[PDB]
């Protein structure tokens, strides 16, 4: 659908070892080797044996018999509009067949086009000759196809994506032609239809294919621009905290003992000589309800973790310079209930949030390279205005605190 | 329209009919609409105070918005007699009674909770119904169970008056921030009551988290509280032939689904589709048949109690009685296959009823009845909040501070005239204490309450004319100690700047109280105080790689729904110029499967102080299927 990109010979890309001709899902009790659903060049996910990603595709050929490229159909169709009709058999040539026309091509493209409407889909033709005749079909991963385990009464059940019903179907057609060699005797070709229903059902595949797209395929990626899923991340409601630093905050016990989580299993297992199964056991225990060893534990690895416990606070919309700020895990509170981020008030007016009850995202850093790169947008390094270069009256003194300066000097 | 000239005052004049909910606001002709608007939102977000009182200074309508809201008390409608009361548990019963008049036959259901939604709720005072026994009548207008909003004599309080200072405690007290003392917090309080599906198949046990190994307690019992956070967990079983794993039932594991909440239960209705012979044979289902039996011999008790008043010629008998017999009639009676969601369900279904006094905490919103908004910033012993010394208001307390500034901009001047007219009353008490005697302390208390609003007087001059001298005494000294009746109609009766000036004027003694360590003097007034419904926890989020439907279900502790990093947080990282840690960040966290699993496991197994991580450069998983799909479609990118 008005998409321009470069095409692929199959021809070039065609692997032997990677051949799919048995339209047989299962082989005596057990998937085929050569089926479709193959364990055997696609992998089992539970197995590490596999060693074969989804990158893995199969591949079928249909020689000697050429079939019309299933991507360039409509651009054929629009240039010919006889392709329908000629293709099968029932202009001066119509339903001429498959094979006539494939001969016939550079004549019936030439007698089919549109001068000024369809000047710019001739020429790309005439770039893509090599490319218009499909000699190769390929069949992709098992692994991306599913097919759900359920037990049927007749006999156990095969769940299939509705083109997985189409994958069975194409390769038996072709199966048949190649087998009789002498047996045709040139009295009756009956490969036309066959391979006219593999076209459409392939260009139906290919249309599955872009539902495919459609269902969870690039629209998840498109999920990730719209907005990436980041885990090890958190929310928490802001109250004021007094009598720290402005860069440090307080954290709440529940919000660092999960996002910290797999940091503290490692300690936690080293200082009792536990297995990480025991380990996760002691962790479980402490999200239940506050336990004074686990505070223990997370206390001591804020104070030694090189380059301090650091994490991004952002307030949505992240539209301003200090929106996104790279602050430090100064306390754990010790409160269970008490689930409120502790931040200093000059922090407020950069990020633009109020104590209103709104929550703020957490998102924690780890390495220690992302923390000094993330230091960047601390908020020491936005005390300098980066419009005039002058001191940023977002951190400077609020409303109760310039008063008391106030009433001390004036 | 253009022309507001429709408007007469004089046609409102005396009538405050205008205002709906305004009408439980003091002085409301002095308080903003913006503010007031924020106070009819805020009464619907108000939640049940255990401790709730009729406020100091009222509109006289509070009272009536206690009986006209039926959600919160129990008032017969004709006079009743006891015909029987009979138990389902402990906590939970029904009382038969009969219509002295009429003859119609009417229960009454007695329990401790009302859910009103999610974990919503209020606790209920059943001390009467109680009280109630067999053959005793039931007046018509009493109260059976009330709500802990009503007092006494039924009068409606939705807040807590609470000692208030405008004072900046160490800038704590910034913008809409209070600072409470624990007193103080412990009377705000809240009940929760939540209910809990816990729906186990026929292959499914439930876990013995609350047993020894002579007694299968799967789940707390009647007068339990809930241990560890978990009321039970479950294990799904395929078949159950084996029941090999008898050390493994005692213990939990990660397949096993746990449910998740804090509290006493105070009730547990079982719904079962599974034979009783099953039951019976086995071990695991012991405590719910015990359950599932206490609930049969209820129904078959009402049963045999009241077959002859539903069968009989007489039949006078409630729609309500008769559902409820017609129900119970249903559970006895065999081939009853109960339905969940237009559904026949495996094993059984088991609700729970939890109920949880749950107390005040830091982040939570507390507020005024003018519109002013308030977040509980810290929590301090009663000693450090400011105390007034070398006076004879010696030792008095604030229960909460406020911001001083920015009192004025709010345009909500009335909280200030409440505050102040509980301390001029504070003043009157004493001085009513100090001397005189009882004839001298009400001509004081009526030259008070003339000053505030005459018609009180009038009315309180009658009271107190009309009751006997033991009982002048009491109201004498319920007046000197727990505090001052004081009637601030909304818009027509409201005391002003002039009257306020002359209450300070005629009464020079009155100044104010200089605490311990402020330099400035300070004002200490009582005023109301209510609980909003927001609290920190209904908005906490938390993830570590492994929306939460399970949380909703009660399946999860917390909510793991995961933050959204976007265009706009990624331009605000570009800002550093060092889009590769942005990717690694991105990757690990999220795009890249191979990367996050591989940082869960250095995490796991790297120096404890010490992270430094190293991530593969691979294809994404979705970039793989989006290879393999466009391959197939015959496309590949050129010059990437």
């Amino acid at each position: 659908m008005g998409k321009k990109l470069s095409l692929i010979d199959f021809n070039e890309i065609y692997n032997e070892e990677n051949l799919i001709t048995r339209a047989n899902p299962i082989e005596n009790h057990e998937f085929s080797d050569d089926g479709i659903y193959s364990e055997r060049i696609f992998g089992s996910y539970n197995e590490d044996d596999d060693d074969k990603d989804i990158d893995t595709i199969g591949w079928i050929n249909i020689e000697p018999y050429y079939i019309i490229n299933p991507i360039l159909f409509t651009i054929i169709k629009k240039c010919i509009p006889s392709i329908n009709k000629i293709i099968n058999y029932q202009g001066e040539d119509d339903y001429i067949g498959l094979v006539k026309f494939k001969d016939n091509f550079d004549d019936l493209l030439e007698k089919y086009t549109d001068k000024k409407k369809y000047q710019k889909e001739y020429d790309f033709l005439i770039e893509n000759h090599d490319k218009i005749f499909i000699n190769k079909l390929p069949v992709f991963s098992h692994k991306l196809r599913p097919a759900t385990l359920l037990t049927g009464s007749k006999g156990k059940v095969l769940a299939f994506d509705e083109i997985n019903n189409y994958y069975n179907f194409v390769i038996e057609y072709i199966n048949q032609i190649n087998e009789g060699v002498v047996s045709d005797d040139s009295i009756d070709l009956l490969l036309l239809p066959l391979l006219y229903n593999m076209q459409f059902y392939a260009n139906n595949i290919l249309t599955r294919i872009i539902s495919e797209y459609l269902r969870g395929k690039k629209g998840f990626l498109r999920k990730n621009i719209m907005g990436s899923r980041i885990n090890f991340s958190a929310r928490n409601v802001i109250t004021p905290l007094i009598g720290h630093p402005i860069d440090e905050v307080a954290m709440p016990y529940k919000t660092f003992a999960e996002l910290y989580k797999f940091q503290l299993i490692n300690l936690i297992s080293k200082v009792k000589g536990i297995n990480y199964n025991e380990a996760l056991k002691f962790w479980e225990k402490g999200i239940l309800g506050f336990n004074q060893e686990l505070y223990n534990y997370m206390e001591e690895l804020i104070t030694k973790t090189k380059g301090g416990c650091t994490f991004l606070l952002n307030r949505n919309p992240t539209i301003s310079i200090g929106s996104i700020l790279y602050l430090k895990i100064g306390l754990i509170k010790k409160d269970y209930k008490d689930l409120t981020l502790g931040i200093s008030n000059n922090l407020l007016s950069a990020l633009s949030g109020d104590y209103d009850g709104d929550v703020l995202n957490i998102i924690p850093v780890f390495d220690n390279k992302m923390k000094e790169h993330f230091s960047l947008l601390s908020p020491q390094n936005f005390l300098v205005d980066r419009n005039n270069g002058r001191f940023n009256g977002d951190f400077d003194l609020q409303k109760d605190q310039i008063l008391g300066i106030f009433i001390l000097n004036n | 329209m253009d022309d507001i000239s429709v408007i007469k005052n004089e046609d409102y004049e005396g009538s405050h009919r205008f205002l709906a909910e305004e009408l439980l606001m003091p002085n409301a002709n002095k308080t903003d609409g913006n503010r007031s608007t924020m106070f009819c939102s805020h009464l619907a977000q108000a939640v049940t105070l255990q401790k709730a009182e009729p406020p100091l200074v009222y509109t006289n309508f509070e009272n009536q918005v206690g009986k006209y809201s039926t959600a919160g008390y129990r008032k017969a409608n004709s006079n009743y007699k006891v015909i029987e009361k009979i138990y389902k548990n402990d906590y939970n019963y029904v009382l038969i009674v009969q219509d002295q008049e009429t003859g119609e036959y009417t229960l009454f259901e007695r329990a401790e909770c009302e859910f009103l939604t999610e974990h919503y709720g209020f606790q209920w005072d059943n001390d009467k119904i109680d009280s109630l026994k067999k053959d005793d009548t039931i007046e018509k207008d009493t109260v059976l169970y009330k709500n802990t909003c009503y007092d006494e004599n039924m009068n409606f309080g939705y807040g807590v008056n609470l000692n208030a200072a405008y004072f900046s405690y160490k800038n704590e007290t910034l913008e809409d921030a209070i600072v409470i003392s624990e007193s103080a917090a412990k009377k705000l309080g809240t009940f929760s009551v939540n209910k809990v599906k816990v729906s186990v198949n026929t292959n499914d046990i439930l876990l013995n988290l609350y047993g020894d190994n002579e007694n299968y307690k799967g789940f707390p019992d009647i007068g339990e509280h809930i241990k560890n956070q978990i009321i039970a967990s479950r294990r799904r079983f395929d078949y159950n032939t084996a029941l090999y794993e008898l050390k493994n039932l005692n213990e939990m594991r990660d397949s096993d689904t746990p449910f998740f909440a804090d509290g006493k239960i105070v009730d547990i209705e079982i719904f079962s589709n599974v034979p009783e012979e099953e039951l019976k044979v086995q071990k695991y289902n012991e405590q719910v048949l015990y359950y599932i039996n206490k609930q049969k011999e209820f129904s078959n008790n009402v049963y045999q109690k009241l077959k002859k008043i539903v069968e009989g010629k007489d039949n006078n008998v409630s729609d309500k009685l008769l559902h409820f017999y017609n129900n119970c009639k249903m559970r006895i009676d065999e081939n009853i296959s109960y339905t969940y969601q237009n559904s026949k369900f495996s094993g059984f279904i088991m609700e729970f009823t939890i109920l949880e006094e749950e107390p005040l905490n830091k982040g939570s919103k507390i507020t005024g009845r003018y519109g002013n908004k308030g977040v509980i910033s810290k929590i301090l012993p009663d000693d450090q909040m400011p105390t007034v010394a070398e006076g004879r208001f010696k030792g008095l307390k604030a229960d909460i501070c406020l911001n001083p500034l920015g009192v004025f901009n709010r345009l909500n001047p009335s909280q200030l005239i409440e505050q102040e007219l509980n301390w001029i009353a504070k003043f009157i008490r004493k001085d009513m204490e100090e001397a005189g005697s009882n004839e001298e302390k009400v001509s004081i208390l009526l030259d008070f309450l003339n000053r505030v609003n005459k018609e009180e007087t009038e009315l309180m001059e009658e009271f107190i004319n009309s009751l006997n001298k033991t009982e002048l005494e009491e109201f004498l000294n319920d007046i000197i100690e727990n505090g001052i009746p004081i009637c601030q109609k909304p818009f027509f009766g409201n005391i002003g700047l002039d009257e306020l000036w002359e209450l300070y004027n005629h009464y020079d003694h009155i100044d104010y109280f200089k605490c311990e360590g402020i330099s400035t003097p300070l004002i200490i007034g009582e005023i109301y105080m209510v609980r909003l419904k927001h609290e920190p926890h209904s908005k906490f989020s938390a993830r570590s790689t492994s929306k939460s439907k399970n949380f909703k279900e009660h399946k999860d502790l917390y909510s793991k729904t995961p933050v959204r990093i976007g265009n706009m947080e990624i331009s605000n990282l570009s800002l550093t110029n060092e889009m590769g840690s942005i990717m690694d960040m991105l990757n690990s966290y999220s795009n890249n499967e191979t990367n996050r699993r591989e940082l869960i496991m250095q995490l796991l197994t790297g120096n404890p102080f010490d992270t430094n991580i190293d991530l593969s450069d691979v294809e994404s998983g979705t970039s793989k299927i989006l290879k393999s799909l466009f391959t197939c479609l015959g496309l590949s990118i050129d010059d990437v």
